Protein backbone atom coordinates (compact mmCIF):
# COMPACT_ATOMS: atom_id res chain seq x y z
CA UNK A 1 0.00 0.00 0.00
CA UNK A 2 1.29 3.43 -1.04
CA UNK A 3 -0.07 6.02 1.34
CA UNK A 4 0.23 9.77 1.18
CA UNK A 5 -0.67 12.73 3.33
CA UNK A 6 -2.83 15.81 3.11
CA UNK A 7 -4.27 18.50 5.37
CA UNK A 8 -1.36 20.59 6.63
CA UNK A 9 -1.24 24.34 6.97
CA UNK A 10 -0.21 27.10 9.33
CA UNK A 11 -2.56 27.60 12.25
CA UNK A 12 -2.51 29.65 15.37
CA UNK A 13 -1.86 28.06 18.66
CA UNK A 14 -5.05 26.66 20.08
CA UNK A 15 -6.39 25.74 16.66
CA UNK A 16 -6.88 22.37 15.02
CA UNK A 17 -6.45 20.42 11.80
CA UNK A 18 -7.69 17.17 10.30
CA UNK A 19 -5.05 15.25 8.35
CA UNK A 20 -5.82 12.57 5.79
CA UNK A 21 -3.80 9.48 4.85
CA UNK A 22 -5.00 7.83 1.62
CA UNK A 23 -3.98 5.24 -0.99
CA UNK A 24 -5.66 6.40 -4.20
CA UNK A 25 -9.13 5.70 -2.97
CA UNK A 26 -8.47 2.05 -2.19
CA UNK A 27 -9.92 0.82 1.09
CA UNK A 28 -7.59 0.63 4.10
CA UNK A 29 -9.47 -1.47 6.65
CA UNK A 30 -7.08 -4.42 6.33
CA UNK A 31 -4.02 -2.34 7.30
CA UNK A 32 -2.43 -1.00 10.39
CA UNK A 33 -1.51 2.63 9.74
CA UNK A 34 0.66 5.02 11.69
CA UNK A 35 0.83 8.77 11.74
CA UNK A 36 4.32 10.09 12.42
CA UNK A 37 6.00 13.47 12.48
CA UNK A 38 9.46 14.95 12.25
CA UNK A 39 9.93 18.18 14.00
CA UNK A 40 12.97 20.40 13.67
CA UNK A 41 15.84 19.06 15.82
CA UNK A 42 13.83 15.95 16.86
CA UNK A 43 13.76 12.26 15.95
CA UNK A 44 10.91 11.14 13.69
CA UNK A 45 8.24 9.84 16.05
CA UNK A 46 5.04 7.95 15.90
CA UNK A 47 2.14 9.98 17.27
CA UNK A 48 -0.86 7.73 16.61
CA UNK A 49 -1.51 4.28 15.17
CA UNK A 50 -4.62 2.34 14.24
CA UNK A 51 -4.92 -1.40 14.04
CA UNK A 52 -7.88 -1.69 11.76
CA UNK A 53 -8.45 -5.48 12.07
CA UNK A 54 -8.42 -5.50 15.82
CA UNK A 55 -9.89 -2.09 16.49
CA UNK A 56 -7.08 -0.80 18.65
CA UNK A 57 -5.67 2.72 18.70
CA UNK A 58 -2.37 3.97 20.15
CA UNK A 59 -1.20 7.49 21.04
CA UNK A 60 2.03 9.10 22.12
CA UNK A 61 1.78 10.67 25.53
CA UNK A 62 2.48 14.07 24.02
CA UNK A 63 -0.73 13.92 21.94
CA UNK A 64 -3.14 11.75 23.95
CA UNK A 65 -6.53 13.29 24.35
CA UNK A 66 -5.81 16.00 21.79
CA UNK A 67 -5.29 13.70 18.78
CA UNK A 68 -7.52 10.93 17.50
CA UNK A 69 -6.89 8.49 14.67
CA UNK A 70 -9.88 6.95 12.87
CA UNK A 71 -11.61 5.93 9.68
CA UNK A 72 -15.10 6.91 8.58
CA UNK A 73 -17.60 4.63 6.85
CA UNK A 74 -15.86 4.98 3.48
CA UNK A 75 -12.80 3.18 4.91
CA UNK A 76 -10.62 4.97 2.30
CA UNK A 77 -8.82 7.40 4.63
CA UNK A 78 -7.02 7.26 7.98
CA UNK A 79 -7.74 10.61 9.57
CA UNK A 80 -5.74 12.35 12.27
CA UNK A 81 -7.80 14.88 14.18
CA UNK A 82 -5.37 17.27 15.89
CA UNK A 83 -6.94 19.47 18.56
CA UNK A 84 -5.39 22.19 20.72
CA UNK A 85 -2.32 22.57 18.56
CA UNK A 86 0.83 24.02 20.22
CA UNK A 87 4.09 25.33 18.74
CA UNK A 88 5.72 22.06 19.74
CA UNK A 89 3.40 20.28 17.24
CA UNK A 90 5.10 22.05 14.30
CA UNK A 91 6.53 19.29 12.07
CA UNK A 92 6.18 17.47 8.80
CA UNK A 93 3.55 14.77 9.35
CA UNK A 94 3.87 11.43 7.54
CA UNK A 95 1.81 8.26 7.35
CA UNK A 96 2.91 4.68 6.66
CA UNK A 97 1.88 1.12 7.18
CA UNK A 98 2.84 0.17 10.77
CA UNK A 99 1.99 -3.53 11.11
CA UNK A 100 0.87 -4.33 14.63
CA UNK A 101 1.44 -0.78 15.79
CA UNK A 102 4.61 -2.07 17.43
CA UNK A 103 6.54 -0.02 19.92
CA UNK A 104 10.26 0.56 19.50
CA UNK A 105 12.35 1.78 16.52
CA UNK A 106 11.48 0.22 13.21
CA UNK A 107 11.93 1.15 9.65
CA UNK A 108 8.88 2.23 7.65
CA UNK A 109 8.21 2.84 3.97
CA UNK A 110 7.20 6.51 3.69
CA UNK A 111 5.71 6.83 0.21
CA UNK A 112 4.50 10.39 0.67
CA UNK A 113 6.34 13.68 0.96
CA UNK A 114 4.45 14.43 4.17
CA UNK A 115 2.31 17.40 5.02
CA UNK A 116 3.75 20.48 6.79
CA UNK A 117 2.01 21.66 9.94
CA UNK A 118 3.16 24.99 11.33
CA UNK A 119 1.73 26.22 14.61
CA UNK A 120 2.76 29.83 14.97
CA UNK A 121 1.51 33.11 16.50
CA UNK B 1 9.53 5.24 -0.62
CA UNK B 2 11.79 6.91 1.92
CA UNK B 3 12.75 3.85 3.98
CA UNK B 4 13.38 5.44 7.37
CA UNK B 5 13.31 4.63 11.08
CA UNK B 6 10.98 6.25 13.56
CA UNK B 7 10.48 5.84 17.29
CA UNK B 8 7.07 4.62 18.51
CA UNK B 9 6.30 4.98 22.20
CA UNK B 10 2.56 5.09 21.67
CA UNK B 11 0.18 3.40 24.08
Amino acid sequence: VQLVESGGGLVQPGGSLTLSCTASGFTLDHYDIGWFRQAPGKEREGVSCINNSDDDTYYADSVKGRFTIFMNNAKDTVYLQMNSLKPEDTAIYYCAEARGCKRGRYEYDFWGQGTQVTVSS
Amino acid sequence: PDRKAAVSHWQ
